[PDB]
């Protein structure tokens, strides 16, 4: 079977498919050290061992469960590491990743995932060890524009707002600032707003023009939803199937006939 | 038989139990094991003698830090559990020959009381089992220790709590898997009122036996509510067969082939199997090359999708060994499945809708809680007609200790009391037994 | 030209509406706001009364006003106010709307009159009825009629309490005291009056409005009981009955059970409430409470006014307080009645429908639902895409989803005359909205959204129900903001399009056609705006019995 | 047998039916007629086809003067009642051999649907019968007339009313003698939820058969609530036997010998018979010469007192042929009986207390209504444990047309549907038959 990922005849639909397609490797646009990543996450200190929420799996005793033991636990779960989070706001002005886009990508590509989609934020809750592995890929690659992708665990207002004077997304807590000298976005706070001892340079914003090419949101002044008739058609098909299924009397007509038979 | 469908019943271990079984042999209306199970669910009562003794000693009456100073009563109840249990048997039974069963639990610190079906038969609803057991325990204790008339109402209060000032048994020291019908969200929701952690405790945290038990109760409830009537009946039977009872080993094999996979890979496997079996076919191709699929058999497609759903739950939550992701898993399994194919999701969107609210209310301030406390009579998770809650049961089997409201905290005593009942603990193998007993009688 | 453009221009004065960039962090935070400065001053003055217990403090948690804090225009009005003035706790008009609905009960009089004549041998005339109506306008607000040494309620506290009467019997209506009559022929246009009477027949009903101070002290479940007690006392008084005989029990049973029309029904235990609380008020019932239908022939206008009232009732008060509480859900609601935004979308949909199908021009089919819903949703989405200050206005996805889908759903109903087609269109709009923006609403916004298509036309147990009779207790709908207010609009929409006098119940429609109500139900928008400006006088204040 | 008590069973006509019967042979736990009666009450549903058709035609949906203009549906439902009933049978049954019973009433104006016990057995409570019948009728109508998808939800609404916006079937066009358990006053009160006028309609205004049915339902309910457990069981059995089933012709003879008498003279007769039978004895004499009596057998005295109570109701209400005096009669029978003897009244004051409130709420402004609308699940008349409501049933049989809320106005349709069922209509003769069937197997 060859997976389709999503319907649509425009580049926006294609960008979504590439995000979900596990054989597509994300283009790496920047470098972020493990320490800076851990620092921005704001859960622990670089250098300390992972903290547990329960004993390691082998130190616990389980009754036999064939089905359970057929599923490979992720490393963080093997070691009983606590669950932590990372959370993004994605500007509606063509941020390279978008909320349901993220969720669908994660559920195709990552294991042991808890992800919540909202209009103003998108969150992953994962074993901290595995969270850090995942998060690196989420901030180093094309899934992350330092200008239009905000890391924020609270006070998330901004995805729907106009960009600021330097083209950066609003952040009421200003966890990042614009470095005028280098033209870089620099994080001076962790994702919940605690000031960092040493700020973290996230590099240059992507161009407006680059975002238009790679974004996963439909916009009228770029590629309008109205132009993707294939996508609309399949959405309506899903809606219709649900409606007829709910009503039931026609799609289950053969089932009813037998119940009425004899 | 009414329907033409035949199925193979496979155990939780992936091995064949019973071959070539007509679908109706696992119907709640025909299967004798399911009948016995439902009967036991309604008539079985847990009595906490240690709780009664402790409550009386402190005058801790009515629960929630209620104390009534000066009304304390000191009685060696647990010490005399056998004598009390025998008197309760005499008061609860209708004859020496009936199916009354009393069993000491945790060496008499607790008691399992199973009220005879004869009493249930001439009662309107199921509250009779608690009500009669309650009266029996009260009189057994008063008679055993010759409690003074002015102290006696403290014993009643210790057993049955605040009732009748409260509409239910608030602060009581007895319980039943079903709560009072006066607390039901919807008409006929009695069997939906069992928290997922109770299901897990009852099945001793065995994954597929938990999802099976939950599915049996949910789908049987769908018969009670009239949802599994006429046009819809076959959908609910197939749902029970495939998602609940691992029909044709589909569930066991989706998990097996995705042991190191994702929700996405489970979907791919499921869709492929559905195309292979003629459950689903291409209706048309779109300009991108995207193929839009349509069901060849709507009830059967729903059953397949529902099976992939439980498999995806086991794979993604099992990978995390953290149950919080079950709501997220149920939501995006369906979301991704629909856009992968153009097909309607499980229960035509209702499993997904449920997961949306389930996600919200297990990650926010407004209500809900951890996934283990949800059930079919919950305002948040009532909306799918039997296809969502089995995922929750499976997920809590797989949690290795990430929850505050864990199975032991919420459901420990409940597990000890009811897991002895073999049909509760190992439903899959025993339902298959029942299917074999009736397949030729259809 | 877009209907929201005027408001956007004033809300974002001196700013280029096409520019995707702006300035932040430059307003002095909360001190930019007159209302927040007022709040801070009162909080400081409160320290003394509170004996030092900490209180409102803008420096706790988030520093509000890093962006510019918006004013809002109540749609159809000239009122521009800060959002705080639209909070239900801060708006006496919203409070009085809820209380006016809550304190209203309708009771049939024919059964009581049959008891009087058949069991008690008393003759009923227009004169005895006029005497009865005078008696109950003394008894209902707490005056004694039978017993010696009764203490009584201070009339100054209950001036809003009264009883009126309406009847389908024009000859009887002509003979009743006009001071206590709700005149159907006067209050409704001729064709609507005829439609109402064709359902009502020559039956007679009284409308009892219990004192506001009573429902504030107590609850909604008090109302039908308070009504029934004083109906009983008034019959005993006006007709000189034995003050306590067997036939009296028939009055009570009629007034409390058999012949009573309540505003709302009881809740299940998990969210337990008595009758006449907002959760029990079905969408079509609320549509009938709102009175815009009899003063306007514009179906969009009638629906929009219903949605404004419903936003205040269902999201701000019911979901934002009764079922949650705290800062609450003001702007989840105001999105549906400010800045003429929803208006633009709805009037676009209506014109589209009128040109292509005609108003009530076609049978409902899935083809029609798909066509209209898709078109209107696309248009509504493109507006947020075309105007950056609009998106910054409806900054929450839930707001945008509700407003777009409301336009989609109402338009569908406008074309087909079918409310269930309407909500099916609503759900299509939502999942289409989701694919376009790769987002929808808050964490649990689309529970009912995803369940919606399948249950919209279902016929099963707790799924199938004609939309007009659905309400906040319909299971899929029991929890979440950004749906219920709009559902009230969709319930109204096909009946507005048809020019119907009512949606679900003619008696409820007539019962609120009354100028002596404090809240103006002919225009919820105008009353709410007056409350926002603190120009609305509510009932039930206690100044007469407390120190100055 | 457990108890030594023996009784002769007499008919409503005062003639011997069955001699030397052990008391337990009329127990709800043993008697096969009562079991069948309770089963039929739970599984039987009245479907009003004319109502459905009429509601649909005007879009009169949800009851209480609700109309939804533009959503009218015109269907010839009553005309096609036979075809619809057959489809309902197909959808409701579990096999062609089960005890499913469908019957047309008034030439298809209504349908009596009796749901198979198989469905009841695997459901938690009794709401299943209405829920399943409702779904069957909805689908039967939609299928028969090919109702348009957008009109179909109007049919659902016409059948089941406002549910689920309402917690119950408000404005529905089907009904069951028992209401939804979510509206019960007390736990286990299901069988108490039948207004007295319905009982009269069901028994076609025959005095003793009405009080018998009422007694059977009330005392069976007392087993469901657990009140008839242990120490209390015999009290409720004797209550049923003597007050409900005219044991030893005591009830019949009290009325006969006081045909031209008062409540006072019935009391004199009763006390004489109780002293004569050694049920009660003089404990001591007071200075005036007043004798204070004592029970020799408390449960049996209560049964005797309860029988005189019903006799006094029949005599006093029968003399007036106006039911309003029933509340007063129950009150002063007990009041006078106690001061006549120093003995405790029926149900140890609870029949009297119930009558005090019953009097108030049938003569005042605060609530209640006429005597015909009261039942055991009513807040006013719930308090006596089975001994008061049979008097109310008897009284409404004797009313010659003084009530506004008469049997005809409240219960006319109920008579048409349920009064054919023989165990309902003539409970006394059939309970005795059941007693004969099991008396030797005890
Ligand atoms: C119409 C009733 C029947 C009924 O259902 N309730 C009534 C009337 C009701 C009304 C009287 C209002 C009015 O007069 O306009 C109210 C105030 C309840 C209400 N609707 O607000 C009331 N009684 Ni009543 N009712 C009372 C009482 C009483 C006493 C009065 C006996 C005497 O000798 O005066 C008697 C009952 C009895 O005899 O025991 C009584 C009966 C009655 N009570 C008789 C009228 C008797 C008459 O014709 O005068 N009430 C009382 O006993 C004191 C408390 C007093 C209540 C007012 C208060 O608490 O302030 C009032 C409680
Ligand atoms: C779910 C339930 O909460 P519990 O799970 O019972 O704590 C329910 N709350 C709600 O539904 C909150 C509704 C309003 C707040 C959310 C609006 S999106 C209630 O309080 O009864
Ligand atoms: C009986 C019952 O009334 P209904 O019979 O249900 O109309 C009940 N009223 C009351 O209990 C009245 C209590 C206060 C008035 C009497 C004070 S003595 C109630 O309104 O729910
Ligand atoms: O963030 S949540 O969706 O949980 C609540 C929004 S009010
Ligand atoms: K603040």
């Amino acid at each position: 079977y060859k997976a389709q990922y999503t319907p649509g005849e425009t580049q926006i639909a294609e960008n979504r498919r590439k995000h979900m397609d596990p054989d597509y490797e994300f283009r790496k646009l920047r470098e972020v050290s493990d320490e800076d990543l851990v620092k921005v996450l704001g859960h622990r200190n670089p250098g300390e061992s992972y903290k547990s929420v329960h004993p390691p799996l082998d130190e616990m005793d389980f009754e036999e469960d064939i089905v359970r033991d057929m599923v490979e636990p992720i490393q963080g779960a093997k070691e009983g590491v606590r669950v932590r989070y990372i959370q993004f706001a994605d500007s509606m002005y063509n941020a390279p990743a978008q909320p349901y886009d993220r969720a669908r990508t994660y559920m195709w590509r990552y294991r042991g995932v808890d992800t919540g989609t909202l209009s103003g934020r998108q969150v992953i809750e994962m074993r901290e060890l595995d969270l850090e592995g995942v998060s690196k890929e989420l901030v180093e690659t094309e899934l992350f524009d330092p200008a239009t992708t905000g890391i924020r665990g609270a006070t998330v207002h901004g995805h729907s707002l106009r960009l600021d004077e330097n083209g950066l997304m609003f952040d009421a807590l200003q966890r990042y600032v614009f470095d005028e000298e280098k033209g870089h976005v620099v994080y001076v706070k962790d994702q919940v707003g605690r000031p960092l001892d040493e700020p973290v340079d996230m590099g240059q914003p992507l161009g407006e023009d680059e975002l238009k090419k790679i974004t996963t949101i439909y916009r009228k002044d770029n590629i309008a939803m109205r132009d993707d008739k294939e996508a609309i058609e399949v959405v309506e098909n899903i809606h219709t199937g649900r409606t007829l299924g709910g009503f039931g009397m026609d799609v289950f007509k053969d089932d009813l006939r037998k119940r009425l038979g004899d | 038989p009414m329907y033409e469908d035949r199925i193979d019943l496979y155990g939780a271990d992936g091995k064949l139990l019973e071959e070539d079984v007509p679908l109706e042999a696992i119907s709640p209306l025909k299967n004798p094991t399911i009948a016995n199970l439902v009967s036991d669910v309604k008539r079985s009562v847990a009595v906490n003698l240690a709780g009664i003794e402790g409550s009386l000693r402190k005058a801790a009456l009515g629960g929630k830090s209620n104390f009534i100073p000066g009304r304390e009563v000191e009685l060696p109840i647990v010490e005399n559990a056998e004598a009390i249990a025998e008197k309760v048997k005499k008061l609860v039974q209708t004859s020496e020959d009936d199916d009354t069963n009393i069993r000491l639990i945790n060496n008499g610190q607790q008691i399992l009381v199973q009220v005879p079906t004869t009493r249930m038969g001439v009662a309107a609803d199921y509250t009779v089992s608690a009500l009669v057991t309650g009266a029996a325990v009260v009189q057994a204790i008063i008679d055993e220790f010759d409690v003074d008339m002015f102290d006696a109402n403290a014993v009643k209060t210790a057993v049955m709590g605040r009732y009748p000032q409260t509409v239910d048994f608030t602060g009581a020291n007895l319980s039943t898997l079903l709560g009072p019908p006066v607390l039901l969200e919807g008409l006929g929701y009695g069997l939906r009122n069992i928290m997922a952690n109770h299901v897990v405790a009852i099945t001793r945290k065995n994954t597929l036996n938990a999802s099976a038990l939950s599915s049996i109760l949910e789908q049987t409830a769908m018969f009670e509510t009239g949802d599994a009537v006429g046009a819809f009946e076959r959908m609910h039977l197939l749902g029970l067969a495939y998602q609940g009872l691992n029909a044709n080993n589909l569930l066991f094999d989706l998990v097996k082939e995705n042991g190191k996979g994702t929700v996405g890979t489970v979907i791919a496997s499921l869709v492929e199997r559905a195309v292979e079996d003629g459950v689903v076919k291409v209706a048309r191709e779109m300009n991108s090359g995207y193929k839009v699929y349509e069901p060849a058999d709507w009830a059967l497609w729903n059953a397949y999708a529902a099976t992939g759903l439980l498999a995806a739950t086991i794979v993604n939550v099992g990978a995390a060994r953290a149950a919080q992701g079950v709501a997220s898993t149920v939501l995006y399994y369906n979301d991704i499945l629909e856009y992968e194919t153009g097909l309607p999701g499980v229960d035509f969107g209702r499993a997904m809708g449920t997961a949306v609210g389930f996600s919200f209310f297990s990650h926010s301030i407004y209500g809900g809680g951890g996934p283990g406390i949800f059930h079919g009579n919950h305002v948040v998770t009532r909306h799918s007609k039997g296809f969502a809650l089995p995922c929750v049961a499976a997920a809590m089997c797989l949690d290795a200790g990430t929850q505050m409201f864990s199975v032991e905290k919420t459901s420990g005593l409940i597990g000890s009391v009811y897991s002895e009942i073999d049909y509760f603990r190992e439903p899959i193998v025993n339902v298959a037994k029942g299917a074999a007993e009736v397949k030729d009688q259809l | 030209k877009k209907l929201f453009l005027k408001a956007l221009k004033k809300k974002f004065e001196g700013e280029d509406p096409d520019e995707k960039y702006t300035n932040f962090y430059c307003f002095g935070g909360w001190e930019q706001s007159a209302r927040k400065k007022e709040f801070t001053e009162y909080a400081k003055k409160a320290a003394e009364k509170r004996g030092g217990i900490p209180f409102y403090n803008p420096d706790i948690g988030v520093p509000l006003g890093q962006r510019k804090l918006m004013a809002y225009r109540v749609s159809g009005t000239d009122a521009y106010v800060e959002g705080d003035d639209l909070h239900f706790v801060n708006n006496a008009a919203i409070q009085q709307m809820v209380d006016d609905i809550k304190r209203t009960v309708i009771v049939g009089m024919d059964t009581a009159h049959a008891v009087l004549e058949k069991r008690l041998g008393v003759e009923v005339t227009p004169e005895t009825i006029n005497e009865y109506m005078e008696a109950i306008n003394h008894a209902l607000p707490g005056g004694a009629v039978v017993q010696e040494h009764m203490v009584e309620v201070h009339p100054g506290l209950v001036e809003d309490c009264y009883a009126k009467i309406f009847t389908g019997d024009d000859n009887l209506a002509d003979e009743l005291d006009k001071r206590i009559l709700i005149d159907i022929n006067k209050e409704f246009p001729e064709e609507q009056a005829e439609q109402l009477k064709s359902y009502i027949g020559n039956r007679t009903y009284q409308v009892n409005r219990v004192p506001t101070i009573v429902v504030r002290t107590c609850d909604g479940g008090t109302v039908s009981r308070w009504s029934a007690m004083q109906i009983g006392m008034s019959f005993i008084s006006a007709y000189k009955l034995c003050a306590g005989e067997a036939a009296i029990a028939d009055f009570s049973y009629a007034a409390k059970h058999a012949d009573v029309i309540e505003m709302g029904t009881i809740m299940p235990a998990r969210r337990a409430r008595g009758p006449n609380e907002p959760g029990g008020v079905a969408f079509g019932t609320f549509a009938d409470i709102v009175q815009t239908s009899r003063v306007s022939d514009d179906p969009a206008n009638v629906s929009l006014e219903v949605i404004a009232g419903a936003a205040a009732l269902y999201d701000q008060v019911w979901l934002g307080s009764y079922m949650s509480g705290g800062v609450g859900f003001t702007q989840y609601a105001t999105a549906a009645y400010t800045d003429d935004i929803l208006d633009d979308f709805v009037y676009y949909g209506m014109e589209y429908v009128d040109d292509k199908y005609g108003i009530c021009g076609t049978k409902p089919t899935m083809d029609v639902v798909r066509d209209i819903s898709t078109e209107v949703t696309l248009y509504s989405l493109e507006q947020y895409e075309e105007y950056p200050t609009l998106l910054e206005d409806h900054f929450g996805g839930s707001q945008r989803a509700a407003v777009a889908a409301a336009a989609a759903g109402c338009s569908t109903a406008f074309a087909t005359g079918n409310s269930n087609a309407g909500i099916n269109g609503w759900y299509l709009s939502q999942i289409l909205h989701k694919e376009a923006h790769s987002r929808l609403g808050f964490y649990g916004y689309d529970l009912q959204d995803q369940c919606g298509a399948s249950n919209s036309l279902s016929i099963r147990s707790d799924e199938g129900l004609i939309h007009e009779l659905r309400g906040p207790n319909y299971p899929n709908y029991a929890m979440n903001v950004g749906h219920q207010p709009e559902y009230a609009g969709i319930a109204q929409a096909p009946h507005a399009a048809r020019g119907d006098a009512f949606c679900t119940n003619p008696l409820i429609k007539v019962a609120f056609a009354d100028k002596d109500l404090a809240f103006d139900f002919t225009s919820p928008r105008k009353s709410i705006a007056a409350g926002a400006l603190r120009e609305f006088m509510p009932e039930g204040e206690r100044d007469l019995i407390i120190p100055a």
